[PDB]
RNA sequence: UAAAGCGAAUGAUUAGAGGUCUUGGGGCCGAAACGAUCUCAACCUAUUCUCAAACUUUAAAUGGGUAAGAAGCCCGGCUC
RNA sequence: UGGGGCGGUACACCUGUCAAACGGUAACGCAGGUGUCCUAAGGCGAGCUCAGGGAGGACAGAAACCUCCCGUGGAGCAGAA
RNA sequence: GUCUACGGCCAUACCACCCUGAACGCGCCCGAUCUCGUCUGAUCUCGGAAGCUAAGCAGGGUCGGGCCUGGUUAGUACUUGGAUGGGAGACCGCCUGGGAAUACCGGGUGCUGUAGGCUU
């Protein structure tokens, strides 16, 4: 035999480790980097674009940090795009750049900076960034929180960084980790990362299997063929997307119902009950061994 | 050890002496050098006591009582200073009275393991209890 | 003699408590100092740089400079008949705001405002701090039974 | 009625070749995994110096190969065929894997190859289920309980289910 | 630091209990054999006697600092 | 310089204790180390997680290679702690 | 009632084992055409949504271990200052003030900030 090692004196010496870092999730090294301000700032807060990618979702989120809990001035999901006519592919990449053009400007509506910086129009793919205006009020500054995410080429993340830039943002950034570095050559093709926003590369997939085989098409695409979506209708799709964020982007809340009130878990067991079990067993047991004898 | 096998016989005891001496002594040896750098090599040990504290503890019959009283009588001529031959209130070498006892081993609190003895507490899984009194 | 070593019986000084090593929470950093701040010092292991030398370590001071990550400290030290205020250059980690001044400022705040109110009044309300005074006469009511009479036991040797 | 969501299959087979040399018996046998799987196998090398044996410190010995799915159960039922369908007790661990040793591949039916030469090989099965890959995902760890766990005689017995075959002492 | 602690870490250390092989030495009916057979060995589990200037979870008394208002509080406004 | 001499270097340096719970403190008192090494064993970023033990598998054996499980650091970070 | 994203304090939140989870989410789940990376599309990256809560997660359970908090231990040990106090010494008693720690016996098992969901 061998030495039991989860002992009394394991656990006694054992000590824990955070909520969020027992849970997976929470970074605390990157966010130490992230988050401080410089001292000579004093109280001047340091904004935060989070960025994380879901299942079935792509969620982007403002934060600056306080001491009671990170408070979000503002917020943004996927699922409100059924509204604005866009009825699936919530987790490609151009419905990254979606959610990206509607944080930017639902923030910039709040702080009355609609006329002024209006940003990419054109989606040409190419490098934009947002010069300040002399003799007006300064552009918005955050740094990115991508969180856990492998900043590697191809990343929602920096899809949702090029829609919210092109929507108006002072976010640093290279164009590096946009599709279309060649690891050999090194030289970008905006043009290709425009393709991957329209969103071609799915149009391409589904002919190239329903010209190989119809059944694979059938078992992959289902909604796409029950909702009548095809590869001509898909571009001006999300182009009017774009269009009808640019107007309309803000939220209206949804009217709450009176509740119904009722307890699906299990309530906690009180003091005189658990006095009670042990003497029933107890009781129980010695009646029942006379039963046995 | 010599005056208990020549009274009370072979199997009637059982000695416990509770003092292990860790304290090592040095000395200063003189081998023309003389007192300087002068730090000993170890002669020995010794052991360090406080007052109160037991030395030897001796476990036999009541019956027996004042035999083991001149074992130690004639004991303490080896030893300095004083010392006091007390006959203890606990039974044997445990840490609970005599009069008590046989009650609370009749109803399974303490059990025999040997020379020593094991105290149920109630804090334990039930189970355990069931496999007690079956 | 012994060595003028910068550590020197910092064995157990420095030493981070019981399951209490490892990642120091974030309050610390983002936690703001003001110029003129009373500020007391806590040494910290994790951080060997900007550590403050062992003879500063307990003493309490004010905050005259500031840079990104660290604030130069005044602090009064004794050395052999004069006393010297000094100044040192320290990161933030090691650092508390003393809270010895807010309760004081608490009652200067309160007796500003017990003086606007019962101004109006004429009742002269006592301000001033009025030392632990001799308590005052009172009665005992020993409703009933008696007093329970304590006897000095008898001794016996446990031993 | 149990759930389809326990339906027993193996995650990977973990191939190994340790001739305990470096050089031309190693790039043959090497190749002779080539000649098999048509991929090109990991090698490994050593920790430590032993002079007895004569390998020395951080010297390429071995050559491995993890295998997974169709191909892996295609060889695993050929090893098992020339097996003839029957192991040991003594085979079958208590996490629930198995493995066993042919002692030369030319057995297996592949052709020798002179300049090859001749070579014993050791497979290796690490069964799984659904739901195992949540221990080894960055974002969300967290350990699979006990009832999804897989044991020793469940194995035994899906082993025994699948191909009739026997278990025999040792 | 004193103390206290080792049924809590580290480091020494005495004593008997229950285990099966996690292995082994002497036998004895056994050729041997994890059959058995007496054993006695180390390991594992609950206990028990004793310790620490260069071990410590706990942990005092005495002590060392900082503050106890005009150099302060509260209003109105310029400069970068 | 516990007479000097012969012997040590306590003649400049560093760790732990002696130190009497801030800091500071002595003896040819104790236990010990130094007169170097590094093209990276320095600098950024990513990704991996160690010591030890258990059950399995041709040659394979107490000890060679592969695999699962436990693993608060029991390893390691050139060197004294 | 309860959840998600981002959190503060970091075991009253950990470990082990058993039971139950309406709805959307969280998950698992099926594939490799393009971007990307592999011994291996298992991990990482990307495109889907037929099936399922079995596991994860949540809540509850255990005369559970632990951790946190009380009483007891104890006005004991120890100690600041005093005396033409004792005692052959070791050491000890008194005045004046400060005051602990195990075993043992009880009780507890996450608090909460912003924004947004489900019970339309
Ligand atoms: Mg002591
Ligand atoms: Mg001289
Ligand atoms: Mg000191
Ligand atoms: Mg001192
Ligand atoms: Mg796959
Ligand atoms: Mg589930
Ligand atoms: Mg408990």
């Amino acid at each position: 035999f061998v030495k039991v090692v989860k002992n009394k004196a394991y656990f006694k010496r054992y000590q824990v480790k955070f909520r969020r870092r027992r849970e997976g999730k929470t970074d605390y090294y990157a966010r130490k980097r992230l988050v401080i301000q410089d001292k000579n700032k004093y109280n001047t807060p340091k904004y935060r674009m989070i960025v994380r990618v879901t299942n079935r979702d792509i969620i982007c989120q403002i934060a600056y940090a306080r001491i009671e809990g990170d408070m979000i001035v503002c917020a943004a999901y996927a699922h409100e795009l059924p509204k604005y006519g866009v009825k699936v592919g919530l987790t490609n990449y151009a419905a990254a750049y979606c959610t990206g053009l509607l944080l930017a400007r639902r923030l910039l509506n709040r702080f009355g900076m609609d006329k002024i910086y209006e940003g990419q129009v054109e989606v040409t793919g190419d490098e934009y960034n947002v010069e300040s205006i002399d003799g007006q009020p300064g552009a918005f500054t955050c740094y990115l929180d991508a969180g856990l995410a492998r900043t590697t080429t191809g990343n929602k993340v920096f899809g949702a960084l090029k829609g919210a830039v092109d929507g108006g943002l002072s976010i640093p950034h290279s164009t590096k980790r946009f599709p279309g570095y060649d690891s050999e050559s090194k030289e970008f093709n905006a043009e290709v990362h425009r393709k991957h926003i329209m969103g071609q590369n799915v149009a391409d997939y589904m002919r190239y299997l329903m010209e190989e085989d119809e059944d694979a098409y059938k078992k992959q695409f289902s909604q796409y063929i029950k909702n009548n979506v095809t590869p001509d209708m898909m571009e001006e799709m999300y182009k009017k997307a774009h269009a009808a964020i640019r107007e309309n982007p803000v939220y209206e809340k949804k009217p709450k119902r009176e509740v119904k009130k009722k307890r699906w878990n299990r309530p906690k067991m009180s003091l005189a009950q658990k006095k009670d079990r042990v003497a029933q067993k107890k009781a129980s047991f010695l009646r029942a061994q006379e039963r046995a004898a | 050890n010599k005056y208990m096998v020549k009274s009370c016989g072979k199997d009637g005891f059982h000695i416990r002496v509770r003092l292990h001496p860790f304290h090592v002594i040095r000395i200063n040896k003189m081998l023309q050098t003389g007192m300087r750098g002068a730090f000993g090599k170890p002669q020995g040990t010794v052991a360090r006591v406080h007052i109160g504290q037991v030395i030897m503890s001796i476990r036999t019959k009541l019956q027996n009582k004042e035999h083991v009283v001149e074992a130690l009588r004639r004991a303490k001529f080896k030893f300095p200073g004083r010392q006091k031959i007390h006959i203890s209130k606990k039974w044997g070498f445990t840490k609970f009275n005599a009069d008590e006892f046989e009650d609370m081993v009749a109803e399974k609190r303490l059990i025999p393991d040997g020379c020593g003895v094991k105290y149920i507490p109630n804090r334990g899984p039930l189970d355990k209890w069931r496999a007690l009194h079956s | 003699t012994n060595t003028k070593g910068k550590r020197r019986g910092t064995r157990y000084m420095f030493s981070r408590p019981f399951r209490k090593h490892g990642v120091v929470p974030l309050a610390t950093y983002m936690r703001i100092y003001k110029k003129g701040d009373i500020v007391d010092i806590k040494g910290m292991g994790t951080v060997q740089k900007g550590m403050p030398h062992k003879c500063y370590h307990g003493k309490t001071g004010r905050v005259y400079n500031v840079t990104q990550h660290a604030v130069g400290i005044v602090v009064n030290k004794q050395v052999k008949g004069k006393i010297l205020a000094k100044r040192i250059n320290v990161r933030i980690e090691h650092i508390k705001h003393s809270k010895s001044r807010d309760s004081f400022l608490k009652r200067v705040k309160e007796n500003d405002q017990k003086k606007k109110e019962a101004k109006e009044k004429g009742t002269w309300v006592q301000l001033k701090r009025q030392p632990a005074p001799p308590r005052e006469a009172h009665f005992v009511r020993t409703n009933g039974k008696e007093p329970e009479l304590l006897e000095p036991i008898p001794y016996e040797f446990m031993a | 009625k149990e759930n389809p969501m326990r339906e027993l299959r193996i995650r990977k087979l973990c191939l190994n070749i340790c001739v305990g040399e470096s050089g031309d018996r190693l790039t043959r046998a090497a190749k002779v995994l080539e000649q098999l799987t048509g991929q090109t196998p990991v090698f490994s090398k050593a920790r430590y110096t032993v002079r007895s044996f004569g390998i020395r410190r951080n010297e390429k010995i071995a050559v491995h190969c993890t295998v997974r799915g169709a191909k892996a159960e295609e060889i695993l039922e050929k090893g098992l065929k020339v097996r003839e369908y029957e192991l040991r007790k003594n085979n079958f661990s208590d996490t629930g894997n198995f493995g066993f040793g042919i002692q030369e591949h030319i057995d297996l039916g592949i052709k020798y190859d002179p300049s090859i030469g001749i070579y014993g090989l050791d497979f290796y099965v690490v069964l799984g289920r659904p739901g195992f890959s949540i221990a080894d995902k960055k974002r969300r760890t967290g350990c699979i309980g006990a009832k999804h766990r897989i044991s020793k005689e469940e194995a035994m017995r899906w082993f025994q289910q699948k191909y009739d075959g026997i278990i025999l002492p040792g």
